[PDB]
RNA sequence: AUGCUGUUGCUGUUAAAGGGUUCGUAGUUGAACUGUGGGCUGUUCCCGUCCAUUCGGAUGACCCUGCAGCCCGUGAACAGAAACAACGGGAGUGG
RNA sequence: UGCGACAAGUGCUUUCCCA
RNA sequence: CCUUACGUAUCUUU
């Protein structure tokens, strides 16, 4: 975490230069959108729909199966989530923060880790209201 | 045909001065490290000829340590010293 | 009005070349002949089949042009068309390319915001490439720039599929510089996670 | 000795060490593997580094455990890596 | 963060010609840094280049033979009428005789020798000699 | 004169000078990609079959940018498709 | 509206249900 | 003429 922080630390996935599925799987385009879709009606969001194909079902990247994003195919489906998934996680975790520091009134370091999620709160949502995926009236809780 | 001309075709400058082999760096005047290493060439029957291959490194090149990567990159190219063994 | 010319487009149902006539009665025999086909060909029909003479001979190659329609549809069946196709053309080496149009880039840059995509030259050629060759898919690709200001671009093909496509890469960088008017040299290698060329 | 590096096309030895990213074109260190069940005995297609704990379809039980970094496959069961 | 990516290239290329190596890795890469480098090529200051791909932005290896004393990049690609090739010339060039400034123009990237001839103008990109 | 006002072109560890640390608006700066084509004609060694036993021998390499015509990706034609981007109150009495 | 040709950058001689 | 790849011990263990 780069942004709020002096972490330059480098660790990511590397997606192959091979985007082709490896011949060995025989699952159809057609019933990952359903795995896919059925997930989300399970209450999961897309990070987590992904991991769950790519740990058990052997789809690693749905994008090279079904050749559409995961999140694309939820939008379709009208399965989107209301809030974008990051601002969904930085909103959970700021609420989570604030009931600690109401008991908690002199947890110094938290009232500062909380100034820093809720400044990634509110550059977000500055970018998804630009970009149309949030409302302009949005205005985060506190 | 080396060196700056006149637009007479005359050539202008004194001292067309040496390149190291490797670095194709112009070595100067005062470079008292800079050296010309003559190697014979030899013959099919292991004796040396009249005629020696000549090759001139730069000074800072042995200052550093990088001379002898530089001659053996040197003596790969033009055949004088094998890069590895034949199959067994 | 005979029945196999429904593996055709209706352009050319009503004066067929020896070539259109020759694969699409082919292409209509391998439903009742042939068992994976069975599912996948009814719906084919090919648009024309263009042949085109290597310089260096032996095996004249012939090139079938298919709606991109069809995309999904050969890409499930292929390497049973092209086996089975050139097993009843003797003397002949199958390609079964796509026909996909090309926008030509805009000058205007609002236009070439609103371009699609998949009509880019640089999109297009790189799909024309791999219908050529479809079970070995691209492994890297490399462009040599040497001095005399030429670019040349390499793609390198897996190792383990050389037996499958050897005879077939001096056929298909001739082709493919027929349709594209690019040149392209194959190369392969083993190990592509390193990125290590086969060195013969 | 001998043979210098060549930066387009570098050695097995020198390129098999380099972290995945730092390589010349980047890619993955994972896998999938085809693992059976210590029971029941059906065959479940496992990733290499699986966060979550992947069940078995049919056996109903847990053929892996979540590490920091490769998953740890439960004892019994036989796995060979797919290709690709 | 990276803001401008041919002056990183040019930086890379001319740290390590004083060096004295045999190669270098240039990333990322741009079109333009690569007809940076081909007119480096036509005056024959680097030698073969490779372009890697990615399906990223691209590396580049240059094979570099000696030539090269200085590649660098002029940040902001000011804009150079006719009349100011000769005020570049004395900036940023060792002499008249040998050096190259290259520039953006309207007929493409080119050097600012090549752009006199054409009777044009546009936007310094950098210089090599 | 004075790169002692520095855009070109200055300094800032110790000489004057980095502000105690983060967030942060105005501001300035900002990653890669959609492409510049093609055709013809010019311009002696070494590798084995006989000898010898911790040191020998007779016996397959290499050498000979320039002008024109392009449906100017490929389809599809042999004007149609592709790619393209009506006023006499008019004209030295309706060229 | 019926009807005659030809296309389609995504196979409707499909895809789901259901027997 | 810039290699198509490679070497494993110690001691505590209901
Ligand atoms: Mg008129």
């Amino acid at each position: 975490v780069r942004m709020h922080g002096n972490g330059r630390g480098k660790a990511s996935s590397a997606l192959p230069y091979r985007r082709t599925p490896p011949a060995w799987l025989k699952i159809a385009s057609r019933n990952v959108v359903k795995m896919v879709c059925k997930s989300s009606r399970k209450g999961m969001m897309p990070s987590q729909i992904g991991m769950e194909l790519r740990d058990s079902m052997g789809i690693a990247q749905v994008k090279n199966v079904t050749g559409r994003k995961i999140l694309r195919i939820l939008k379709h489906s009208g399965l989107a989530p209301e809030i974008p998934e990051d601002l969904y996680f930085l909103v959970k975790r700021a609420t989570q923060m604030r009931k600690h520091l109401e008991r908690h009134t002199t947890d110094r370091d938290t009232k500062y880790r909380l100034i820093l999620v809720e400044s990634r709160i509110h550059r977000l949502a500055r970018y998804y209201k630009r970009v149309k995926q949030l409302p302009p009236t949005w205005k985060y809780e506190s | 045909t080396i060196g700056m001309f006149n637009e007479e075709g005359e050539n202008v400058d004194l001292y067309i001065p040496r390149k190291c082999h490797a670095t194709n760096t112009l070595i100067e005047a005062h470079d008292h490290a800079a050296v010309q290493i003559s190697i014979a060439n030899v013959g099919p029957n292991g004796v040396i000829n009249g005629t020696t291959t000549t090759l001139c490194i730069a000074g800072y090149l042995r200052s550093q340590g990088e001379s002898d990567h530089a001659i053996n990159h040197i003596t790969i190219d033009r055949g004088i010293m094998r890069i590895k063994t034949g199959k067994p | 009005m005979q029945p196999y010319l429904r593996k055709l487009r209706k352009l050319k149902r009503g004066k067929p070349s020896d070539l259109e006539e020759s694969v699409a009665k082919a292409l209509f025999e391998l439903e009742t002949s042939h068992k994976t086909l069975r599912q996948e060909l009814p719906r084919f029909h090919v648009n024309t089949v263009r042949e085109v003479k290597v310089p260096r001979s032996k095996k004249t190659v012939l090139v079938v042009f298919y709606p991109l329609r069809f995309l999904m549809l050969v890409r499930k069946v292929q390497r049973a068309l092209t086996s089975e196709l050139e097993k009843r053309h003797p003397g002949y080496l199958v390609m079964l390319v796509a026909q996909r149009k090309i926008t030509k880039r805009p000058t205007d840059v609002y236009k070439l915001q609103k371009v699609q995509r998949s009509k880019t030259s640089t999109a297009v050629f790189e799909n024309i490439l791999n219908d050529m060759i479809y079970p070995s898919d691209v492994v890297g690709r490399r462009w040599r720039c040497r001095t005399d200001g030429s670019k040349l671009m390499k793609v390198f093909l897996d190792a383990r599929d050389r037996k499958r496509v050897e005879s077939r890469l001096r056929a298909v960088a001739y082709v493919y510089k027929q349709l594209t008017h690019r040149r392209v040299s194959f190369g392969f290698m083993w190990n592509p996670k390193l990125q290590q060329v086969s060195t013969r | 000795g001998f043979f210098d590096a060549d930066l387009s096309y570098p050695t097995v030895r020198t390129e098999r060490m380099k972290h995945k990213r730092r390589r010349l074109v980047q890619g993955p260190n994972s896998y999938f593997m085809d693992v059976s069940c210590p029971r029941c005995r059906q065959v479940t297609v496992v990733y290499s580094h699986a966060t979550t704990s992947v069940e078995c379809k049919g056996c109903s039980k847990k053929l892996c455990r979540p590490t920091g970094g490769k998953a740890l496959l439960v004892e019994g069961c036989g796995y060979r890596r797919k290709p690709d | 963060t990276m803001m401008s990516v041919l002056a990183n290239a040019l930086r890379t290329i001319a740290s390590a010609e004083r060096r004295g190596k045999r190669q270098v890795l240039i990333r990322p890469s741009s079109k333009v840094v690569v007809k940076f480098l081909q007119v480096m090529q036509k005056h024959g200051y680097i030698g073969e280049f490779e372009i890697i791909d990615d399906h990223r932005a691209g590396k580049i290896v240059v094979n570099l033979n000696g030539r090269l004393n200085k590649c660098g990049a002029i940040c902001p690609r000011f804009d150079c009428a006719t009349t100011d090739y000769e005020k570049w010339m004395k900036n940023i060039l060792p002499s008249r005789q040998f050096g190259f400034v290259v520039l953006t123009t309207s007929l493409g990237i080119m050097d600012h020798e090549e752009a006199r001839s054409r009777n044009t103008g546009g936007k310094v990109l950098g210089f090599f000699y």
